[PDB]
């Protein structure tokens, strides 16, 4: 056999929003990502933790760096701020909808530039606060983020949910409708 | 358990000259800066031989990298080159990259080698139609292949017998985020009497394949 693998360590440093980012992918997939505030190594798969760990400060301080970097390079170019990329929404599930059996929406933001978004999970109308979890800034091969965003749902014949995305790139917000078809 | 994984460390970019700005986009757009930065540790073959790639950017563009093959860093566009030309001029920094293959790359695959490398996770194989009422076009038979991992898989529909290499509808690999795979095969067909739908799973979690007919 042979093993075809890739291990990514992506930071970055954003400005307005004075807010960074240091995290590791596995074939696209985070292994874990720093809480560059709380200061904290956040395993994607709790499981994780029992198998390797990560001083985080050692995230902080790649941070510091970034963040210098950043003036250098804003300096560098007439702090000409470049456009926003509006990210691409899609709702789907997490696995097989089956009536009354618990399942998850996974909202994915895709494509999208610089990294921040607002994103609300809307059950028959209303914003779902509960039972809703999201993930970090996620690399892509390109220059681009997605980031995943999930809602608990029991799949009713009754519901219907929507996704709203809001980035610095789109007119209005988006909205992706999904809701149980058979 | 494992060792302590290793990161690349950040260095002060020099700030250098100051380039005349090609253009920046508005209309609904509003200002934002970002520097980023992915260091790629690209395994062939486990750790038999590897190639790193450091590619730093700032805002929408890939500006600067660091390719394991080339030795030294490369400016991608003209904002990157007063920092390829400087880090390139440092010695000490040149073999540290260098070194990288082996004190990061290596280092943490290794690690990895443990947990992530050989997680594998059965996928739940699923057939059904998507029977309306009329249509006519005809409810395509529906073979869901959910929560595996890895990625690579191969589904096959047949029809009663002979591999139905048409019609085949598909999403294609979708990734959930939460280390789970998941696909749709659909055949598009008219279900008739006599004639059984076979959906075949093959999976690096399955020494033998899963089918499940229809
Ligand atoms: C890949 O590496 C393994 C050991 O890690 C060994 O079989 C050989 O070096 C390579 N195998 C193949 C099939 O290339
Ligand atoms: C150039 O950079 C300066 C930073 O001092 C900024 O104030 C100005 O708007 C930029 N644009 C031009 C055309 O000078
Ligand atoms: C919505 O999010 C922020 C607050 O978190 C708000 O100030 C801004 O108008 C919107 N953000 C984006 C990225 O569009």
């Amino acid at each position: 056999i042979k093993e075809e693998h890739t291990i990514i360590q992506a930071e970055f440093y954003l400005l307005p929003d004075k807010r960074g980012e240091f995290m590791f992918d596995f074939d696209g997939d985070e292994i874990f990502h720093v809480d560059i505030e709380k200061s904290e190594t956040i395993w994607r798969l709790e499981e994780f933790a029992k198998f390797a760990s990560f001083e985080a400060q050692g995230a902080l301080a790649n941070i510091a760096v970034d963040k210098a970097n950043l003036d250098v390079m804003k300096e560098r170019s007439n702090n000409t701020p470049d456009a926003n990329v509006a990210p691409e929404v899609t709702v789907l599930s997490r696995s097989p909808v089956n009536l009354g059996e618990p399942n998850i929406l996974i909202c994915f933001i895709d494509k999208f530039s610089p990294p921040v978004v607002n994103v609300t999970w809307l059950r028959n109308g209303r914003p779902v606060t509960e039972g809703v979890s999201e993930t970090v800034f996620l690399p892509r091969d390109d220059h681009l983020f997605r980031k995943f965003h999930y809602l608990t749902f029991l799949p009713s014949t009754d519901d219907f949910y929507d996704c709203e995305v809001d980035h610095w790139g789109l007119e209005e917000p988006l909205r992706k409708t999904w809701e149980f078809e058979e | 358990r494992d060792r302590m994984v290793n990161h690349f460390i950040a260095e002060f970019k020099r700030k250098g000259g100051s380039l005349v700005p090609r253009g920046s986009g508005g209309g609904g757009s509003r200002p934002w800066f970002l520097e980023y930065c992915k260091s790629e540790c690209h395994f062939y073959n486990g750790t038999q031989r590897v190639r790193l790639l450091v590619r730093y950017f700032y805002n929408l563009e890939e500006n600067l990298r660091f390719d394991s093959d080339v030795g030294e860093f490369r400016a991608v566009t003209e904002l990157g080159r007063p920092d390829a030309e400087n880090w390139n001029s440092q010695p000490e920094f040149l073999e540290q990259k260098r070194a990288e293959v082996d004190t990061v790359c290596r280092h943490n695959y290794e690690i990895f080698d443990n947990f992530l490398v050989p997680r594998r996770v059965e996928p739940t194989v699923t057939v059904y139609p998507t029977k309306t009422q009329p249509l006519e076009h005809h409810n395509l038979l529906v073979c869901s292949v959910s929560d595996f991992y890895p990625g690579n898989i191969e589904v096959r529909w047949f029809r009663n017998g002979k591999e139905e290499k048409t019609g085949i509808v598909s999403t294609g690999l979708v990734r959930n985020g939460d280390w789970t795979f998941q696909t749709l095969v659909m055949l598009e067909t008219v279900p008739q009497s006599g004639e059984v739908y076979t959906c075949q799973v093959e999976h690096p979690s399955l020494t033998d394949p899963v089918t499940v007919e229809w």
